[PDB]
């Protein structure tokens, strides 16, 4: 894609994009950056995860209130109204395939193969389950099972490197520790799991705050926020 | 339950 | 446009792209059940006129930032970025004023001639002149000038119509006078005629009120306090 | 200076 623009273009329109809230756009020109061939940076893999962050985050807003409004539909003394909303929810659900689908065919196309350092590996790696997870969570056929185990897979061996390779505090392992409980909690139906995860990930992080500089430290403070939000709302 | 944000570069 | 999709469908669909946020696929529903070829009634019309004021307006909020950051990047003292930053404003610009010749081709074929109703007509003649007024923030070049005269144009056949048929506190008499105050500011250079068009208005529909249940005054004056708000800014 | 929102139904 954007076979004719310059890498270095790309990814100064992607930040162009950013700037507009033009997400869409952003995540194109990402992909365009991705499909030239050569690894990413720190901050070109922060690019990418953004803007299909972005992108992926309407759509999951858009498929929650129609599904919502469909279970509506569907319930005792409701009036038929036609196939409308399951046929509205369905396009957007299709839309929403074709973003993970794109996204985890740049991963498989051939990010993570490429990936040798930790930082790089394990970013990947929560990449492919958190957009499984967002598969996981409009799935209802004869896949949902497969799905669930690709997330899980995906995060675990995330989990396994971060766990050999990277201090406790580093953001991308507490980011990845948070979106795996919350994939423990909603999707695999183990909210014991996720709290476990959660507490565990809170409490090694504090103890490794004191060897951070005041940037980190607000770095991982901020993320170790969110775990402790999640756990208020799990116990 | 909140994942990471992740919106905002 | 969607030509096989049954009128009373797209407009259905269009109501819960609104409720899902999603303005692209609204206009789209929306553009498909105009080109039904049947007239609107006053709910089709205004979901016609959000759906494409939400997609326009993310465009021009974008085109904004953009050509902030091109207007710096060209200043004295600035390092010299290459094309890409004018190359993605262009773009924008360009998939702005598309959206913008689609409604205004919308309203060409055939709304407009098609709208004998006063509440029609002025409705749609107020889209005419908000679709040019959009084209003439952009406009650069040599129909920068005609640009702004069809923008003009519809609003002064609007206005004509809208005090010979419509009461003072009418909704869409108030909005259509609020807009052409902008036109007047923003896109004219006549600070003085918007100043004295805000102000005749509101003070004649301020002397209507009492003729007004309690829900018609909640919406005639909700859109004189708009009219108030740039009055306060512009003097 | 403000236009009208019109951005909901
Ligand atoms: C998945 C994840 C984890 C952490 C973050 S972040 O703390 O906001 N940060 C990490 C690296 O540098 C910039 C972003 C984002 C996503
Ligand atoms: C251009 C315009 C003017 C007024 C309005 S509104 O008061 O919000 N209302 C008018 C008719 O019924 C619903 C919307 C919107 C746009
Ligand atoms: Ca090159
Ligand atoms: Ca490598
Ligand atoms: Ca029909
Ligand atoms: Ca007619
Ligand atoms: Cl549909
Ligand atoms: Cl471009
Ligand atoms: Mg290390
Ligand atoms: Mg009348």
């Amino acid at each position: 894609a954007m076979g004719s623009m310059e890498r270095a273009s790309l990814i100064q329109k992607a930040k162009l994009a950013e700037q507009a809230e033009r997400y869409e756009d952003m995540a194109a020109f990402m992909k365009g950056a991705v499909e030239k061939g050569e690894e990413l940076s720190c901050e070109e893999r922060n690019l990418l995860s953004v803007a299909y962050k972005n992108v992926v985050g309407g759509q999951r807003a858009a498929w929650r209130v129609l599904s919502s409004i469909e279970q509506k539909s569907n319930e005792e003394g409701s009036e038929e109204k036609g196939p409308e909303v399951r046929e509205y929810r369905e396009k957007v659900e299709t839309e929403l395939q074709g973003v993970c689908d794109t996204v985890l065919g740049l991963l498989d196309s051939h990010l993570i193969k490429e990936a040798g350092d930790a930082e790089s590996r394990v970013f990947y790696l929560k990449m492919k389950g958190d957009y499984y997870r967002y598969l996981a969570e409009v799935a209802t056929g004869d896949d949902k099972k497969r799905i669930i185990d690709s997330a899980r897979s995906a995060y675990q061996e995330a989990m396994d490197i971060s766990k050999k390779e990277m201090p406790p505090t580093n953001p991308i392992r507490l980011g990845l520790a948070l979106n795996f409980s919350v994939f423990h909690y909603e999707i695999a139906n183990s909210p014991e799991e996720a709290i476990s995860l959660a507490k565990t990930t809170f409490d090694e992080a504090m103890a490794d705050l004191h060897t951070l500089s005041e940037d980190s430290y607000k770095d991982s403070t901020l993320i170790m926020q969110l775990l402790r939000d999640n756990l208020t709302l799990w116990t | 339950a909140g994942s990471i944000p992740g919106r905002r570069s």
